[PDB]
RNA sequence: GUCAGCAUCAGUUUUCGGGGGCGGAAAAAGAAUAAGGGAAGGUGGCUGUUUAUAGCCCUUGUUGUAAUACGUCCACUGGGGACUGAGGACUGCGGCUUGCCAAGGAUGCUGACAUAAUGGU
RNA sequence: CUGCCGAAGUUUCCGGAUAGCAGAAACUCAGAUCAGUUUUAUGUGUAAAAUGAGAGUUUCUAGUGGGCCAUUUUUGGUAAGCAGAACUGGCGAUGCGGGAUGAACCGAACGUGAGGUUAAGGUGCCGGAAUGUACGCUC
């Protein structure tokens, strides 16, 4: 058992085996769709852009 | 390349300093972790606080404000020589921040041979008046007339004809 | 008379090689026209041979070839490691190899 | 990039050094080199200072038979020749071979004076040294430490500008002459949009 | 027959909810952060993240001419190699072992991309004092069955997170054997890390490190 | 050398300078 | 499968080139101060159990079978049942008449012949 | 991990003494 | 002299990711730093090294400092498009671009061209 | 039998790209467009001045959920090259659907040559 | 002839017995103890968490009992060297890459091979690898 050792991430066979959820995984997702809130407060920007 | 840093720590809270102050420098260091060994080195050295009893509490990268605008920057450094006590103010003029800081650790270690721990930052400011600028090769170059030659213009080995090396 | 020659010209510069110890199964080869580890990518894999004479006529032939594969580039300024068939003689440091343009991914 | 089956080296201008190890890697690497007009090499630093140099190096002798130390060549040829061979293997058959695929000459003679004489631009004296730093030449140097050939190269050299002037202006003629006929053709403005 | 088909079957389904809560989990962490230092700074308030409670270690240094005092804390470190990476909890009786070798080692905080690619390329675990690959879940079932850690993922979990039984799975954990780093290290390697070298503790560029190593 | 002395230097005479350097 | 073998040059004794009195068969160096039991680099090397040859290719001949020495035409009977896996070697005290007996026994037995063509 | 308040604790900014 | 560096002028990008573009010298840094700009979309105002440029004979009126806007303006004004390409120099370079975008037919047809123009040699006795 | 070429795979690896999330001053810039402020290394004008017959700097609004750089991630993807083929009926873990599969280690399609190719000495 | 295991390199008492290091035989021990290690606590020493490893004894029988080099502390110093301790290292039983060459310098520790990637050191030529990039100094 177990002869040759195969690579999961280059295995997408091996993959499936180890990790029964990488058949849906949804790696990517648009969550910044809304008015994106400019959040910095103004005595930041202060200390930030001092001396 | 260099990263402008902005660190702010300070010592643990106890009983003794329920509130203790928060100190920020504007260091230079490539990473994060550089520039915190560096502020820690530097609060030691300067307000005998300790990096044991101490903890960072925020770090933040500076991008130049107007990096498109030619500016001129007067640093006052500390450098450390055979006697290890020196204290020159050194101007350079370019377009960040940054780069003063970079063409200036270029300048000291070509001339006299410093390094990285033997030179310690210890004030930087933008001039931005000509009556302030003092070095005369900055004066000349915030000259309005400014217009001079270009200077050293300097595989595919066996060039069939001379170079024009020339306009 | 200039309607052939479908191979690049390249010399066989040294073994692959420390400053005191030769490994003669992979040979440095400089492939003309090529300048750059970017541009030695379009040579790998390609077929590089060496063409010799010899004096027995075997086969009717006084020319003998020593087949070989460009592998991957040697270093920055273009050289590529070639794999022969058998490995070349410490004499071609110098000589002439042909570098077809087969197996084409062009 | 390319190779020839003969490369002739214009020394005029080059430096001893720089021309030098690019020359001793071409002859490593198989090709035939010859180096013309060896008199006219550059030297970096003041000739004085050269002088010195080679005179020093003419100390080098041994007490007995001094025709078994050190042959000090005087000519401008020979000294590139020693600056090339030091860096070859000259101790081995590869290094002895490279020797012999180079042909190191004083000014040009015939068989080399109707050939194209293509430069390197990585021995150059005027992209390599900084504008106003001393530099001597190989001809006066050779000259004042013994070779004795320094006058009639000169004027060797004054007749082959000379006769190499007027061809050129043969040619250049001829070449005004295929250039006024080439736009005649309205053919070469017809299709003109491959760039030739 | 039909039964141990069933109960499997039931066990990959257990197993994919498992995985299924553990990114949830690393995503609403990573946004909730995020979420909190952007409050932070619009408030003008600072926010520390808290302390790492998890640390990878790679020795850099070999096995010659190295003082007896460093060598016994590499022995009980499981650095019996140069170029071995393992984990490590990060606590107050880790970061005085670290800091006396940190000539001969460099450390720092892996994400979770270096976690589980670890496991996934050089996972091996110790069953019956022998390196078997972690190839498929019921190695690992077997012998972390006591601990309810039943697939890679839920090893990964256990690493990452640095669990109840982090001992037990790190030291299930083969020492990862890794490479030379692809890219070589800097110009001088032994100097500290601090100081333009290789050395020491390096925080976030691990990470970077450990990509050239996998 | 070129001047009159060798800048070359004897293998002991280098590890004496770094123990002059030393004390 | 095909037989490879991990050394095909002999090892040689020390200095067995420059003495006719030191044979080549090989003998392990005691001296101390022996660079070449040291693995000084351009020194010969010596016999190791590293390169000792495949379990399953080991005494096979290029043919992929193990030469048998034979004597009669009794023993190459023996060789029936491993005519794929033992070849037939006639011993050299052979005489010329039972020579052709043997290998005619072992060519009409399907048994190979190692160095049949012989007085 | 934990919040501190900048409330009354504005920081002071730092730089070395020659 | 002919080639100066001063603000107004026009310059060849010859070493980077903007090799062969065209830029203008907006504001002079020191003697080895010079900030410019294009009015080419692609091309974004920046600061760049005198060893990646190379000094064009066309210098433009341009104020110090001028803003993206403005000096594609000036540009427009003076009309420094299409001047560079007057010079034989700019037409040397986009034939040697067109030459090296050619594929194996269009070069076929230039060997049959060639051909054509070498056919006549006909010169006056 | 020897030696080659290609394809589809497996293991190790190297080298180019493409697309998409997330993060930072929710980059800094910048552009376009409205306020006010300042001036110059002072333009038109008349050495001195304040946008006019050049413009620049500072702040704010806006175009904005701007772009881009960068860090980071994709169980996102497209190529090029090299080394390796250990094991020998079936079991296993999985995937697609009895079957099929890249899923407990290479097979398939062809050639050339035997007076030579390979391997030697 | 090949293979495996593998030191001491010196205390402590009168050439030695002893101990130490290396093995063998026979026992018990896995809800157990160890450790050239770090924390915590009590006042550098003592005591109880981290991490690693299965941990113990009894018998008996080989070899070893030198030195060299270097660091640090310290004792005096002295024309200047150095001299006296301690300290753990390196060599000694050990090849390899680099330092042009090398008992003591930088890396690295070894079955036979293929491929990949590095350390120390390097990339003008001898010599494998940029007559690379950027900024200065020097005649």
């Amino acid at each position: 058992a177990h002869v040759q050792k195969k690579n999961p991430l280059k295995n997408k066979a091996v993959l499936s085996r180890l990790n029964p959820y990488a058949k849906a995984y949804k790696a990517n997702v648009k969550i910044n769709s809304e008015k994106t809130p400019k959040a910095a407060g103004e005595k930041f920007l202060s200390v930030l852009h001092e001396n | 390349a260099l990263k402008e840093y902005q660190v702010v720590g300070r010592k643990v809270p106890t009983e003794h300093e329920p509130v203790p102050k928060l100190f920020r420098m504007r260091l230079f260091a490539p990473n994060e972790s550089v520039a915190k060994s560096r502020y820690w080195y530097f609060l030691k050295m300067i307000n005998k606080v300790k990096k044991a009893t101490g903890e960072i509490v925020a770090i933040n990268e500076i991008s130049e404000p107007k990096p498109l605008k030619a500016k001129v920057f007067g640093i006052w450094i500390r450098y450390d020589s055979r006697s290890g006590t020196h204290n020159m103010y050194k101007e350079f003029r370019d377009t960040t921040r940054v780069g003063a800081v970079e063409a200036m650790y270029a300048d000291m270690a070509a001339r006299h041979r410093a390094r990285f721990r033997s030179i310690r930052i210890l004030k930087v400011v933008e001039v931005e008046k000509k009556e302030d600028v003092r070095r005369n090769y900055v004066k000349q170059l915030l000259n309005p007339h400014l217009k001079f030659p270009l200077p050293h213009r300097r595989k595919k080995v066996f060039a069939p004809h001379r170079p024009s090396t020339f306009y | 008379a200039q309607g052939h020659r479908l191979y690049v010209k390249a010399k066989h510069l040294s073994f692959q090689r420390s400053k005191h110890v030769i490994h003669p199964g992979t040979s440095i080869v400089k492939i003309e026209g090529c300048d750059s580890k970017e541009e030695a990518q379009f040579y790998l894999g390609k077929r590089v041979c060496y063409v010799y004479k010899s004096s027995k006529a075997v086969r009717g032939s006084k020319i003998r070839v020593i087949w070989g594969t460009i592998a991957r580039p040697h270093g920055n300024s273009g050289a590529v490691r070639a794999r022969f068939v058998h490995n070349l003689p410490a004499k071609t440091f110098g000589s002439s190899l042909r570098v077809m343009l087969y197996p084409s991914n062009i | 990039s390319e190779f020839q089956k003969v490369v002739v080296i214009d020394a005029k201008g080059h430096l001893l050094g720089r021309l030098a190890s690019v020359v001793a890697k071409q002859l490593l690497g198989g090709q035939k080199v010859v180096v013309v007009r060896c008199e006219e090499l550059n030297i970096s630093g003041h000739f004085f200072r050269n002088k010195l140099k080679y005179l020093a190096y003419l100390r080098k002798a041994c007490r007995y038979n001094p025709s078994r130390g050190a042959f000090h060549f005087r000519a401008p040829s020979r000294i590139f020749q020693k600056a090339v061979r030091g860096m070859l293997p000259h101790k081995t058959a590869r290094g002895q071979a490279a020797l012999e695929h180079l042909q190191a000459v004083e000014g040009i003679p015939p068989p080399f004076d109707k050939q194209k004489r293509v430069v390197v631009p990585a021995a150059l004296r005027v992209l390599r040294l900084k504008p106003g730093r001393k530099y001597c030449t190989v001809g006066r140097l050779s000259s004042e430490v013994g070779w004795k050939y320094n006058d009639i190269v000169a004027k060797l050299e004054e007749r082959r500008k000379v006769k190499s002037a007027a061809f050129y202006q043969a040619k250049l003629a001829k070449q005004k002459k295929i250039a006024s006929a080439k736009e005649a053709s309205p053919v070469n403005q017809k299709l003109s949009q491959f760039g030739y | 027959a039909a039964e141990k088909k069933s109960a499997r079957q039931k066990k990959r389904e257990l197993i994919a909810k498992r995985a299924e809560a553990y990114e949830a989990e690393y995503r609403a962490a990573e946004r909730e952060q995020i979420e909190l230092a952007r409050k932070a700074r619009a408030e003008g308030n600072y926010f520390v993240p808290h302390e790492p409670k998890l640390i990878f270690v790679v020795r850099i240094r070999g096995i010659n001419n190295i003082p007896p005092k460093a060598r016994k804390i590499m022995q009980l470190l499981r650095l019996l190699q140069i170029n071995n990476g393992i984990f490590v909890k990060f606590n107050k009786a880790i970061k005085e072992m670290l800091q006396v070798v940190e000539p001969y080692v460099t450390y720092g905080i892996p994400n979770h991309k270096t976690v589980r690619e670890l496991i996934y390329k050089r996972g091996f675990g110790k069953v019956n004092k022998q390196r078997i690959p972690l190839s498929d879940n019921a190695i690992i079932e077997a012998a972390l069955g006591k601990y309810s850690i039943l697939s890679v993922e839920d090893l990964i979990h256990e690493i990452y997170t640095v669990g109840p039984n982090f001992k037990q799975a790190a030291n299930f954990l083969w020492p990862f054997k890794l490479s030379s780093p692809l890219g070589g290290w800097r110009e001088r390697k032994f100097k500290h890390f601090i100081e333009g070298g290789d050395a020491g503790k390096r925080d976030e560029h691990i990470n970077g490190l450990v990509q050239k190593m996998l | 050398s070129l001047k009159k002395k060798s800048k070359r230097r004897t293998t002991r005479l280098r590890s004496r300078i770094e123990k002059k350097a030393a004390e | 499968v095909n037989i490879i073998k991990k050394r095909t040059k002999p090892f040689k004794r020390h200095q067995s080139d420059r003495f006719k009195r030191v044979g080549e068969s090989w003998r392990k160096p005691r001296g101390i101060d022996s660079c070449v039991r040291r693995r000084f680099r351009g020194t010969i090397s010596m016999p190791k159990i590293g390169y000792g040859n495949n379990k399953k290719t080991r005494y096979c001949m290029p043919n992929g079978l193990k030469a048998f020495l034979v004597r009669n035409v009794s023993d190459v009977e023996l060789l029936l049942m491993h005519n794929k896996t033992y070849a037939a070697e006639i011993a050299g005290n052979v005489s010329a008449r039972k020579r052709v007996e043997i290998v005619e026994k072992a060519r009409a037995l399907g048994v190979k012949v190692t160095n049949a063509g012989a007085k | 991990a934990h919040f501190v308040s900048t409330e009354n604790n504005e920081p002071v900014t730092l730089h070395p003494v020659a | 002299f002919k080639r100066y560096v001063e603000v107004g002028r026009v310059v060849l990008v010859t070493k980077g990711e903007y090799t062969g573009k065209l830029a203008v010298i907006v504001d002079i840094v020191d003697h080895k730093r010079a900030l410019i700009d294009s009015p080419c979309s692609e091309f974004p105002r920046q600061v760049i090294r005198y060893g990646s440029v190379v000094l064009t004979h066309i210098v433009m009126k341009l104020p110090r400092g001028a803003r993206s806007g403005i000096v594609a303006k000036k540009w427009k004004a003076q009309d420094v498009c299409n001047k560079w390409a007057s010079s034989a120099w700019a037409k040397k370079l986009e034939a040697k671009k067109v030459r090296s975008q050619l594929n194996d037919f269009d070069r076929f047809a230039v060997m049959r061209l060639k051909k054509q123009r070498r056919e006549q040699v006909n010169v006056a006795v």
